[PDB]
């Protein structure tokens, strides 16, 4: 998404269902995923990406540092 | 006691329906003890449906 | 378990007794109304919290008041 | 012992008691003082149990009220025909049917409501009606609008009878108790003299009128110049060119040669291939026969000739090793009480007008009826909306015979005490039915939507996934269509089209009736539907059941019917009523027949309504759609409540456009229900006191001191409007759509 | 009906479908389940291993599962379907 | 009202013709066609008989949106006595069916409680409402983009 | 997705296993007598 | 002359009628394996579970996701063995809850005459306990003899 911000869906997460058949899992798949995946309307990928972010690291970092931050809490 | 039987009295009293409203008086009780002599009938029902309800006089005022 | 409260604006009129439907109220004498008797609950805790003696008080505001507090199996009316 | 027991001038004709409103009840006798007085006003006007305790006046007000109310539908019969008479296309939808609409109301042209006058036909601009009058004049042989203004006349006069008649039986001559109390000759007389008599003489119009007439007009004849109705009568030879079985005269009927009567007095079955309605033959021999058996049943009970039979004498031998003294006093219930009787005759006119609803859309009586096919739509959802109204109300005035006249010493040990001695265990075994019917048929709905959902069509419940077919129903509709060959012979067809016979009907280019399939989807529909009806009878069967008492409330025959709670004790005792059980049923009802016309509006614009082109290709309105989207409530919403709502709120700018206004004020109407139903009565009194504050404050204050609505009354209101905009809702979206797409 | 010398039978304390024989099956069907069922026995114990066992066998096949056991480790085996906007 | 507003007013500015909510804002059948009707129509086609799209999921919570919105109706209609005779007749039923009167309660079966009730029909009303909307709002844009 | 066996761990765990922990440790607590 | 009230008391919440005091039904009531009050609770517990295992493999083989592969005897099973686990675990936390260790039992001593019965202890914390492993035992051995006589012996039957 950080590549191309207007043609690619922004991922949120992975979806694992064990209730999905073969059309579920084939129509969830979205955004150049390697299955199916669930797309973020919650506008993170643009938040993170005007402020700094630009690699998952940086976001892996950043949920690290926010795991010890409510730990500190 | 009481102000007068017969008088036009207006209730101080807060939780009543008819506070701040005109009252005619139809009873006052002269027995000692007894904490609500004062019986005023009003032209208007309250929500239980009746206008009968006892006052003690520092509760009323002439009006 | 409710609280059934009496205040001395009653006049002994005796229709919240007779509304009761678990015996909670009765008539005590008392020296504040015309009617020399005032209502009481010393059952109190056989109180379902109905508030028919409520309904039936003329006195404006009540006399009888009841104040839903801690519910048991006497004021939850069961059978079971 | 039965003889006319009246007595002269019980209540002098006068005004005075119309000026005073509440003179009925002592409360409201005094005068108002609160603006819930004008409710109580409304509320206990009918209610004439609680005016006064006397049962012969009480009988008195319901036989003058009965009287009103036949001068109310005269009145509207009146109306109806005077429309047909003055503002209609009768004789121009009469010359033709297949292409012009029926219209019968004609709009003023004032605010643009013009626009409603819209393009039926025939050089014709009116509202295009959807009761059925037009084909109910076809089949009763009315040719001309003289006849319709005659018939319009006539019924006025009959109104005038009844109003005349209900100020007779209650202020010049009112009968007494005991004449009321003579039901065995009230069902002598309404069996053989009212529906056998009745049914005699509209056999007799259906053989000298409504036959020839309907013979004509299949024959494409002009009916400027068919014969007036009087001449088949004075000229016996038309009459017999028509059906040569007239030539004899009578004399077949006296000497036993009915078989001679073959011509006219047939039983066909079917629909007639050129109009698409039943046949007349049929129709006027099924009159005959249900008149010459009606009238046999009407001499069945004892009034005063000796024959007969005390019915009293019929129920005490009525009682069996599991009751005991079953059957004993129910006489006494059904001849003191008028709700018992009301509770009797409600249930069996809200079931009835059910099996006029089914025994008109799958038996069609009337000529263009079934191609014209707003007026079957519009039929069947107004006779089933009718039949649960008073359903719902046969187990309300149930509910107000136990708090107000079951009298419990003299029914001991009979059936009655027995139902209520053991009500838990019919409320307790009715609640698993429903629960089992909720999951069994809902969630396989839910199902079906979650496999379809999660793309897994083979794990549904379809006519290609796991199949549910109605082997019953299938079972029964093949015996129905292979009965005239064996079971059934006197038969030249077979008695409706729907199950399976074959004989494609085609009227006007636009399918009348075909065989009628059920699958999975109609399975799961109807097992929808009896669940729903068993969820209505669970709450109505509660409310009837618990009216006297329960293990909540063991003196709740003593707080009445119209009461709203006992108070928040026993943890909230909200709704205890058998009022509000009905209340509740109101909305069972609601969902309940609705979704029944709505299986019925899909499934019959998908399997049976449409047209046929030539060589024999049959295209439905949606086609084919119900055997897959009807097993998932997203094809509910999909392909029938947005697919077929698309000629609902685009009709605006169009003749259609008022259903579209309905359709929203409808919506209006439903969400003001939501706002009585979900809200209570102290809330709005408190408002209602800040809006007095406001008016003391400018001297406008009222007298009559403002109140808000009382508990039963907001719920009544909140009931009202949603069961008003809801229907009205169904009604406008139904109306727009079948109109639209016939 | 009351008594004040069975208070059980005046309130409804019946065994209103109960049987009193003491034994049916014989020693060796009896002897064959108690040995088997000896560690299914205590509450406490049986409910850590029923929930510390149940996570472990949802997680094994859950993971050991195919392609054509459960669709959703088989992937897709299609070409993504492209939305609207060229997103 | 106010998200209906922007939602419609923005997925007619989005797509280019702002003609559309200025001649349909104005009276209600344009919001129930134009906009509820009009943009829910790849919402409810998200699952069919012939198959599934990316929206399935939101076409699953816009009815699971309606289910439990009027399953609120539910509580808020219909209040506690009627709720509370019927599970004393439930009560009844499993203290006397054989085999399963054995297993007891220790919790005495009662309807729910006034407020309660109330507070039950309130979250089920805002869950449904909220779902309603969240799945019409992210499948009548993301489906349509523009 | 780097570990795609995590997805089939840990969803059965906190689908199934943990309401199954929550509810039942729950249900003993609050209906212990105390 | 047919419905009687429960035991001659009519103020008691039941009756005799023909669906619970019948010379049959009466009889298979009697000893159906929830009702023997002398047995000890571990041993009818096997036999409320060799049932409940048994038939719960039928609507798991033929209904469920996986019925159209030929591992349907294998996935149907494991969710009936499934079903054994979950109930289990709800008879567990149901004998923690109802009954406290050391007490004495939630049971009516008295039959249906005036004769005085030794307490039924199921409902205890320890008739509950044996109770509890007597349905594991006896769940997880009668789904594995529904899925051998199904899906190993492979016996004909219409519908399998
Ligand atoms: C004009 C002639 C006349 C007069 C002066 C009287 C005199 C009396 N009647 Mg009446 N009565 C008459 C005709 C007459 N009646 C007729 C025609 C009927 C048959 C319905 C009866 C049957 C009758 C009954 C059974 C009762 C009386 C009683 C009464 C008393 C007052 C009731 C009242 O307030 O009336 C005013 C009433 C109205 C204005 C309502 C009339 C409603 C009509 C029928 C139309 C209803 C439908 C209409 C289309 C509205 C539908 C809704 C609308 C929004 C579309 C009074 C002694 C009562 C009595 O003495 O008991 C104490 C009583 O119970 N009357
Ligand atoms: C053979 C005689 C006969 C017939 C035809 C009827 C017919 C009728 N009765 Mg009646 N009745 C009779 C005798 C008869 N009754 C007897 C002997 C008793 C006393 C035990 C009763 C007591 C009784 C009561 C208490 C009530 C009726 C009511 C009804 C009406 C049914 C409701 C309705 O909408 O029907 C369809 C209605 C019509 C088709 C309208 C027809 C009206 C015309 C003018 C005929 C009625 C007059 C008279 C009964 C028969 C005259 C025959 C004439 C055509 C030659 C209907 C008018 C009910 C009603 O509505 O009250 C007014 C009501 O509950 N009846
Ligand atoms: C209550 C209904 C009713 C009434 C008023 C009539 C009236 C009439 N019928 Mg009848 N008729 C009826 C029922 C009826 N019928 C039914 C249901 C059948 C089938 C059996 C017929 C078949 C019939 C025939 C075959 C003929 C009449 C004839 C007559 C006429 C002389 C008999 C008479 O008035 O007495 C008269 C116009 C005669 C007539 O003049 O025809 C118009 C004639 O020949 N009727
Ligand atoms: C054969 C028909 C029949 C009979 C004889 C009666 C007779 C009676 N009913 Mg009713 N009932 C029936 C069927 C019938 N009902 C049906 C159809 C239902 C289901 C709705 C019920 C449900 C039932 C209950 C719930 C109760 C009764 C009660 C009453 C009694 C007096 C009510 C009153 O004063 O009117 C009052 C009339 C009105 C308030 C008029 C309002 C009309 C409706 C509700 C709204 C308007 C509808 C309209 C079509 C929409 C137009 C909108 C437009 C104006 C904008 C009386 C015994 C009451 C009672 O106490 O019985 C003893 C009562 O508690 N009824
Ligand atoms: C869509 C809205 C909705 C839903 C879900 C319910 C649900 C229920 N209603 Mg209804 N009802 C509603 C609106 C709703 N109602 C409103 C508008 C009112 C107010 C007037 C009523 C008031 C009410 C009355 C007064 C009565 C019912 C009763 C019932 C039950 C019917 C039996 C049944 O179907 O069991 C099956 C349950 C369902 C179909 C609910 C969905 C559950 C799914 C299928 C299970 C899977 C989920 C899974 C376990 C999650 C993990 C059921 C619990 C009746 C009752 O309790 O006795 C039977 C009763 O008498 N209703
Ligand atoms: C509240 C925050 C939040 C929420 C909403 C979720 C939501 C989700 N997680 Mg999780 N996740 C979280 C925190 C969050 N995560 C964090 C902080 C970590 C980093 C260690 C993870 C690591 C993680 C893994 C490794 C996996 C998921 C997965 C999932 C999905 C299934 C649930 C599951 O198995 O949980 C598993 C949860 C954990 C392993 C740790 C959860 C710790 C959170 C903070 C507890 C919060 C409690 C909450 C405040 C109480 C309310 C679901 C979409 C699975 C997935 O991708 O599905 C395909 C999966 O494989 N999660
Ligand atoms: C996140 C929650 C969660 C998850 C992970 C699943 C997982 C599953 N569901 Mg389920 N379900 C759930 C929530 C859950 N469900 C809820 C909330 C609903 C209610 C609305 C449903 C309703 C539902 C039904 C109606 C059914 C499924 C079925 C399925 C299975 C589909 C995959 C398949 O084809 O296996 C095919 C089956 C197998 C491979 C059998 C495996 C069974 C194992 C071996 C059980 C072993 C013991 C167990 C782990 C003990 C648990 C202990 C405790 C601590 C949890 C899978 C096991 C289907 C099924 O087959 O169930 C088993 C089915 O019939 N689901
Ligand atoms: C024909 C329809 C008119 C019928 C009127 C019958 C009637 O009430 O009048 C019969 C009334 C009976 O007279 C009544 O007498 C009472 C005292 O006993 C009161 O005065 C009533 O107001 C008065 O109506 O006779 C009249 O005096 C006629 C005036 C009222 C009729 C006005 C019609 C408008
Ligand atoms: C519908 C048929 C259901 C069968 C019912 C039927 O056959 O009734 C048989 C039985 C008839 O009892 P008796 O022999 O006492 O009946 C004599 C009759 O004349 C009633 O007075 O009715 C009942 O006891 C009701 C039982 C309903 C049982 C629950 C059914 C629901
Ligand atoms: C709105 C509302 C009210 C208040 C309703 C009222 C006060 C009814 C209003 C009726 C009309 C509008 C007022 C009377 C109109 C007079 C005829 C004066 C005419 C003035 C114009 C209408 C012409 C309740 O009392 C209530 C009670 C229980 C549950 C819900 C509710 C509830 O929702
Ligand atoms: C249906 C209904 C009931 C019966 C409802 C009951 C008994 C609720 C219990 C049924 C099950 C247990 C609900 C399960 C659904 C949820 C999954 C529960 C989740 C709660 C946890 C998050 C705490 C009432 O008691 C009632 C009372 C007053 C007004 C209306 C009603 C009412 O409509
Ligand atoms: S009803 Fe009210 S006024 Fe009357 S005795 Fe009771 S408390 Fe006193």
């Amino acid at each position: 998404w950080g590549q191309d911000p207007l043609h690619v869906r922004p991922i949120a997460h992975a979806i694992w269902d064990p209730h999905f058949g073969q059309p579920a899992v084939e129509a969830f798949t979205r955004g150049g995923a390697s299955g199916p995946v669930n797309i973020a309307y919650s506008g993170v990928y643009q938040w993170w990406y005007t402020i700094g972010l630009r690699t998952n690291q940086d976001l892996y970092g950043g949920s690290i540092f926010l795991l010890f931050v409510s730990a500190l809490f | 006691i009481g102000p007068k039987r017969g008088s036009i009295v207006k209730v101080l009293r807060r939780e009543s329906y008819w506070f701040n409203d005109t009252g005619k008086v139809v009873a006052v009780d002269q027995a000692p003890g007894v904490r609500y002599p004062v019986v005023v009938r009003f032209d208007k029902v309250n929500y239980a449906g009746v206008s009968t309800n006892n006052y003690s006089p520092d509760e009323l005022e002439q009006s | 378990a409710h609280s059934v409260k009496i205040y001395d604006t009653c006049i002994g009129c005796t229709q919240c007794v007779r509304a009761c439907p678990t015996d909670v109220l009765e008539m005590v004498p008392w020296d504040g109304c015309k009617a020399s008797q005032i209502a009481s609950a010393p059952r109190t805790e056989d109180c379902v919290g109905c508030k028919r003696c409520e309904s039936a008080c003329p006195t404006d505001f009540l006399s009888v008041r009841v104040y839903l507090g801690a519910e048991t199996t006497r004021s939850m009316g069961l059978a079971y | 012992e039965v003889k006319i027991m009246v007595e002269k001038d019980p209540v002098k004709t006068s005004f005075e008691k119309w000026a005073k409103p509440g003179h009925f009840s002592r409360t409201l006798a005094k005068g108002p003082n609160t603006t819930t007085w004008i409710w109580n006003l409304h509320a206990d006007a009918h209610d004439f149990d609680s005016h006064t305790n006397d049962l012969e006046e009480i009988s008195r007000k319901v036989f003058s009220a009965h009287f009103g109310q036949l001068a109310v539908i005269f009145i509207w019969l009146s109306g109806m025909y005077f429309h047909g008479a003055r503002f209609s296309n009768y004789e121009a939808w009469l010359s033709d049917p297949t292409h012009i609409k029926p219209s019968a109301q004609v709009v003023w042209p004032i605010v643009g409501q013009k626009i409603l006058n819209g393009d039926v036909g025939g050089g014709f601009q009116g509202i295009q009606i959807t009761s059925g009058f037009f084909q109910l004049w076809r089949a009763s042989g009315i040719t001309s609008e003289l006849q319709l203004y005659t018939t319009a006349i006539g019924g006025l006069i009959f109104a005038a009878l009844m109003l005349f008649a209900g100020w007779f039986h209650y202020h010049k001559a009112a009968p007494k108790l005991a004449w009321f109390q003579n039901v065995e000759s009230m069902l002598n007389h309404h069996l053989a003299g009212l529906l056998g008599l009745g049914s005699l003489a509209w056999a007799g119009h259906q053989v000298h009128v409504s036959l020839p007439i309907n013979r004509l007009l299949d024959a494409g004849v002009d009916p400027k110049e068919i014969p007036l109705p009087h001449e088949f009568i004075l000229n016996r030879d038309l009459l017999a060119q028509l059906y040569p079985s007239f030539s004899k005269g009578l004399t077949p009927f006296f000497t036993l040669n009915w078989s001679e009567y073959s011509d006219f007095l047939t039983f066909r079955g079917g629909l007639n291939p050129v109009t698409g309605g039943l046949w007349l033959t049929d129709t006027a021999h099924h009159h005959l026969a249900i008149a010459v058996l009606f009238l046999v049943a009407g001499h069945m009970y004892r009034t005063n000739f000796g024959i007969g039979h005390s019915m009293k004498e019929i129920l005490e031998a009525h009682k069996g090793p599991f009751t005991g003294e079953g059957h004993k006093g129910l006489y006494e219930i059904l001849t003191t009480s008028w709700h018992a009787q009301l509770a009797i005759n409600l249930a069996m006119l809200g079931s009835l007008t059910i099996i006029v609803a089914h025994h008109m859309y799958a038996m069609p009586p009337y000529p263009y009826l079934a191609t014209d096919y707003a007026t079957q739509l519009s039929l069947f959802t107004h006779h089933m909306w009718i039949g649960g109204f008073l359903v719902v109300g046969a187990a309300a005035h149930a509910a107000i015979f136990m708090v107000r006249d079951y009298d419990p010493t003299t029914q001991y040990n009979n059936l009655l005490d027995r139902v209520l001695r053991h009500r838990d265990a019919i409320i307790s075994h009715l609640n698993w039915v429903c629960i089992f019917l909720g999951f069994h048929s809902f969630g396989l709905y839910i199902h079906n939507d979650t496999m379809s959902a999660l793309g897994r069509p083979q794990d549904m419940f379809s006519d290609t996934a796991i199949q549910l077919q109605p082997v019953f129903a299938q079972w029964i509709q093949n015996t129905h269509a292979l009965a005239p060959s064996l079971t059934a012979p006197n038969a030249t067809a077979s008695t409706s089209l729907t199950w399976g016979g074959g004989d494609l009907v085609a009227v006007g280019g636009k399918v009348a009736l075909l065989p009628i399939p059920l699958g999975t989807a109609d399975f799961l529909v109807h097992h929808i539907h009896a669940f729903t009806i068993h969820v209505t009878v669970l709450i109505l069967l509660k409310g009837v059941l618990f009216a006297r008492s329960s293990r909540l409330i063991p003196d709740k025959a003593n707080l009445g019917f119209r009461f709203p709670c006992d108070g928040p004790g026993r943890g909230g005792t909200c709704q205890v009523s058998a009022w509000d059980h009905v209340f509740l049923g109101l909305f069972w009802m609601y969902n309940a027949i609705s979704v029944v016309i709505f299986h019925f509006s899909w499934k019959m614009q998908s399997d049976v309504w449409g047209s046929i082109s030539d060589q024999g290709v049959v295209t439905h309105i949606t086609g084919g759609n119900f055997a897959q989207s009807s097993i998932t409530i997203n094809g509910w919403l999909r392909d029938f409540l947005w697919a077929q709502a698309s000629q609902v709120i685009q009709s605006y700018g169009s003749s259609l456009s008022a259903y579209g206004l309905l359709f929203l004020g409808a919506h209006f109407v439903w969400a003001f229900s939501l706002m009585f139903l979900f809200s209570g009565r102290g809330y709005w009194q408190e408002l209602i006191e800040s809006i007095v504050w406001a008016h003391n404050k400018l001297k406008v204050a009222p007298a009559i001191q403002p109140r808000a609505l009382s508990i039963v009354q907001g719920r009544a209101v909140g009931v009202a409007h949603y069961l008003l905009g809801g229907i009205a809702t169904t009604w406008a979206f139904f109306l727009a759509r079948i109109i639209s797409v016939g | 009906y009351f008594d004040l010398g069975e208070i059980d039978n005046t309130t409804g304390n019946w065994d209103l479908y109960g049987n009193d024989d003491p034994n049916r099956y014989n020693g060796f069907q009896n002897k064959f389940f108690e040995t088997f069922a000896g560690a299914f026995t205590k509450r406490g114990l049986l409910l850590k291993f029923l929930v510390l066992g149940g996570a472990t066998t949802i997680g094994y096949l859950g993971s050991t599962s195919s392609g054509d056991l459960l669709a959703i480790k088989n992937g897709p085996k299609q070409a993504p379907i492209m939305g609207p906007r060229g997103r | 009202w106010v998200t209906f507003y922007w939602h419609w007013k923005h997925i007619t500015l989005w797509q280019g013709n702002v003609a559309q909510f200025n001649e349909s804002s104005t009276y209600l059948m344009g919001w129930l066609r134009d906009y509820l009707w009009l943009n829910s129509s790849q919402l409810i086609n998200g699952y069919n008989p012939f198959g599934m799209n990316s929206l399935s999921v939101w076409a699953w919570m816009f009815l699971f949106g309606h289910l439990v919105w009027a399953t609120g109706f539910m509580f808020l209609i219909s209040w506690r006595g009627y709720w509370q005779e019927l599970i004393e007749t439930l009560a009844w039923a499993h203290e006397r069916t054989p085999l399963a009167n054995l297993v007891r309660w220790k919790d005495k079966p009662v309807a729910l409680s006034i407020v309660q009730a109330r507070l039950v029909g309130l979250a089920h009303f805002s869950v449904g409402y909220i779902f309603t909307y969240a799945a019409f709002l992210i499948a009548s844009t993301s489906g349509k983009f523009g | 997705m780097t570990a795609s066996y995590l997805p089939s761990i840990f969803v059965p765990l906190i689908g199934l296993v943990f309401p199954a922990i929550t509810m039942a440790s729950l249900f003993i607590y609050i209906e212990q007598d105390e | 002359q047919v419905i009687e009230p429960l035991n001659g008391d009519p103020f008691i919440g039941g009756l005799e009628t023909p669906v619970t005091s019948s010379p049959l039904i009466a009889w298979y009531l009697s000893n159906l394996p929830a009702y023997r009050t002398a047995v000890a609770p571990l041993l009818r517990g096997v036999e409320i579970g060799l049932a409940h295992g048994y038939l719960l493999v039928g609507p798991f083989v033929l209904a469920g996701p996986l019925r159209n592969s030929a591992v349907r005897g294998e996935a149907g099973s494991l969710a009936a063995a499934g079903l054994v686990a979950i109930l289990t675990m709800c008879l567990t936390i149901y004998g923690i809850a109802s009954f406290k260790e050391g007490e004495a039992s939630k049971a009516p001593s008295l039959t249906l005459t005036g004769r005085q019965k030794a307490a039924d202890k199921l409902q205890t914390a320890e008739g509950w306990a044996g109770f509890t492993g007597g349905f594991f035992f006896g769940g997880l051995s009668g789904v594995a003899w529904a899925y051998i006589l199904l899906y190993v012996l492979n016996l004909p039957y219409p519908v399998k």
